[PDB]
RNA sequence: CUAAGAAAUUCACGGCGGGCUUGAUGUCCGCGUCUACCUGAUUCACUGCCGUAUAGGCAG
């Protein structure tokens, strides 16, 4: 919704047990939901205090890896568990299924306002490091490189460069240092164009139609597979409202009385994964809120990408 | 009135990761930085039927028809190398500041309540018990469970990391310090002071806890137990699978976690045990009895709830077992 | 203010019995690899002498 005076990378952040549920219906990578979460709870914690402002996020995924088997005899997979403590009369407590997964991610932070010039930039970069060093990004904790070779240093750079050169090679040189991995955008208009094109080709066809068919190994006879342009996973896009908004004392167990309440619904749209070069600018990568409060559509996205 | 809060929570403080499994030559701990990882491999047994009979299996032409039939299965092993005898564990812990602080609450006067209880016991005593106790935890390596039974000597280093490097090291013999007893020492003091420092501070404060544990050339190592659940599948499963992070053997955070929590010695039953893992209801998987039962008023919420609605501070023990609770963390509140 | 907040999978195990893989076989005709270059830039920081000297000078 706007654009950001710098970008501050957050260098490779080593998640322990990240909620691999992402969706009712997908499983994997956590959903980037918790990514813009993340950065407003960084905002809402040390950005205001920097006199900064910390919204759009860029995730990267240097290294995934979910506790997940794969049982004999079977082609799905399941998920590996947790023994929670005993009852209160020694039984065995109902198990409640719950995915979490590693990951090595590298976050890429919108920075714009006066304490870019009220501070130097290694200076809030640094602040925002040690921060982040004590939270949670998707239900895990965060690693925080203790005694090995060497740590990898948090790094801002100003968008506002002294020339195109400069800036140009700034930009490569950010996108060098998050190279093992790829980045995550969303392709709501990708997704649209097919669930077109799948119209014309049969009618009364719905959007979770086309984001099945866009994610599936499809098989057509002459034996050959469908290709995709490509790695197009399904993500959550957000939350669609599900009643009226309540007022903050109205609906009992609240997490507080202080803020109004609405039974929300996810939304599921489509994302991809790909390389960092294949990015005209590093910013446009950034996950953003967009509430619009009056007819729901709770959504985090990340617009401006193409 | 002040009424509970429907929704209350609390966040993990002193949360650890997953121990790291490494191999190595005893007298060589030190430049143990490039010892290769404990990896966990596969392996076939055939075993026989050895457990109770129902009365009706008893019979001797279908004990002796069972037995015809061999028992196969196939297990996770990890093993020492066949000339290492030392096996390293490493792993980090962060021990989180703002303590009593809860992550969810309702209701804003039972905030302000709790938030003064907390204070109240913060500047009576403070973590002075509760960060020795996990100091100790972390001395003997209790964390290493079953690898810490078998083994000629085990040793702890334990490093205070402050921006990337070493701001304070530590170093304990494992085995000369107790499971079960408590005492005091100059090392584990500045040890629990710093715990204490984390605990009361607004940051976090950042250990790694490497133990070396003398267990036998070659010998069998236990890394943690992955729960997978059968789920009524028609093939037969392998019976044992380990838990590795990235082709090395690993000991699963919580493991670690519940390790740590073993201070808890007031519960109302006798210390035959020990200490046991702080926990709501205090519950023992191993030995599949809650202590604490809320028939007694010894139990986390009633002392809780106690403690902060009518103010009848309970024991200073029972104090040091709510906090270790607020420590812990957990979903509370009643709907 | 992160489908938020919380969690011990674990004890025990004999996989082995035995075995002939052998029979036969044409790889093969033909072929233009050329042209043109500064290794050397202070590239030998070397040998001896006065002085206890590693401190510091001197000789061709």
């Amino acid at each position: 919704v706007t654009d950001p005076e710098a970008l501050l990378l957050l260098p490779r952040l080593s998640i322990q047990n990240a909620n691999a549920i992402s969706s009712p219906l997908t499983w994997g990578f956590p959903s980037p939901g918790a990514f813009t979460g993340f950065v407003h709870a960084l905002q809402r914690r040390v950005g205001i205090s920097l006199d900064i402002e910390l919204d759009g996020v860029g995730i990267v995924c240097h290294r995934f890896e979910a506790q997940i088997s794969q049982p004999a005899g079977k082609r799905t997979k399941v998920f590996n568990l947790t023994r929670n403590p005993l009852n209160r009369d020694g039984s065995t407590a109902a198990i409640v299924e719950e995915g979490r997964a590693h990951l090595e991610v590298s976050l890429l932070l919108g920075v714009h306002g006066d304490g870019l010039d009220d501070h130097p930039a290694q200076e809030i970069a640094r602040q925002v490091q040690e921060q982040a060093g004590a939270m949670r990004l998707a239900g895990g904790s965060i690693l925080p490189w203790c005694n090995e070779r060497f740590p990898a240093p948090n790094a801002e750079l100003l968008m506002l460069g002294g020339s195109d050169e400069q800036r140009r090679k700034n930009q490569r040189r950010l996108t060098r240092r998050l190279l093992p991995g790829f980045a995550l955008v969303s392709r709501e208009a990708l997704l649209q164009q097919h669930l077109e094109t799948l119209r014309t080709t049969l009618p009364e066809a719905t959007t979770l139609d086309a984001l099945l068919d866009l994610c599936r190994i499809n098989f057509e006879p002459p034996w050959q597979v469908r290709d995709k342009p490509g790695w197009l996973v399904p993500i959550p896009a957000g939350y669609n409202a599900l009643s009226p908004l309540y007022l903050p004392g109205e609906v009992r167990n609240a997490r507080d009385r202080e803020t109004p309440l609405r039974f929300v619904e996810n939304l599921f749209g489509l994302g991809e994964w790909l390389s960092p070069h294949r990015v005209a600018a590093l910013s446009d990568l950034l996950w953003y809120h967009h509430a619009e409060p009056d007819k729901g559509l709770y959504r985090w996205s990340t617009p401006r990408f193409v | 009135i002040l009424s509970t809060a429907s929704v209350l929570a609390f966040e993990r403080k002193l949360d650890p990761s997953d121990a790291l499994m490494s191999a190595g030559a005893w007298a060589q701990r030190d430049a143990s930085q490039e010892w290769p990882a404990v990896t966990v491999r596969e392996k076939s047994v055939r075993g026989t039927i050895s457990n109770r009979l129902k009365t009706k299996d008893r019979d001797p032409a279908k004990l002796d028809a069972s037995i015809q039939s061999p028992n196969l299965q196939t297990v996770d092993v990890a093993n020492l190398p066949s000339d290492a005898d030392t096996l390293k564990v490493r792993f980090t812990l962060r021990v989180l500041g703002g303590a009593g602080t809860p992550s969810a609450c309702n209701d804003a006067a039972y905030r302000d309540k709790l938030l003064q209880t907390v204070a109240t016991y913060v500047n009576d005593q403070g973590f002075a018990e509760l960060a020795r106790r996990y100091a100790h935890n972390l001395a003997n390596a209790r964390f290493l469970w079953r690898n810490r039974v078998g083994a000629e000597a085990v040793e702890v280093r334990i490093n205070h990391i402050r921006q990337g490097e070493v701001a304070r090291a530590w170093r304990f013999d494992a085995l000369a310090i107790g499971l079960r007893d408590f005492k005091a020492d100059a090392e584990l003091d500045a040890l629990a002071e710093l715990i204490a420092s984390g605990l009361s501070g607004s940051g976090h404060v950042l250990l790694e806890v490497v133990a070396f544990a003398r267990i036998g050339d070659g010998q069998e190592v236990f890394p943690s137990q992955e729960l997978i659940l059968d789920k009524g599948d028609k093939k037969g499963q392998k019976s044992k699978t380990l838990y590795s992070v990235r082709d090395a053997a690993a000991i699963h955070s919580q493991k670690i976690g519940n390790a740590l929590r073993t201070i808890d010695t007031w519960y109302p039953d006798e210390d035959g045990l020990g200490p046991i893992a702080v926990e709501p209801y205090g519950s023992v998987t191993s030995q599949g009895k809650a202590y604490r039962q809320p028939k007694q008023k010894l139990d986390f919420y009633t002392l809780l709830d106690n403690w902060v609605l009518r103010d009848e501070a309970p024991a200073v023990e029972q104090q040091h077992y709510v906090i270790a609770n607020l420590i812990r963390g957990g979903v509370f509140g009643e709907a």
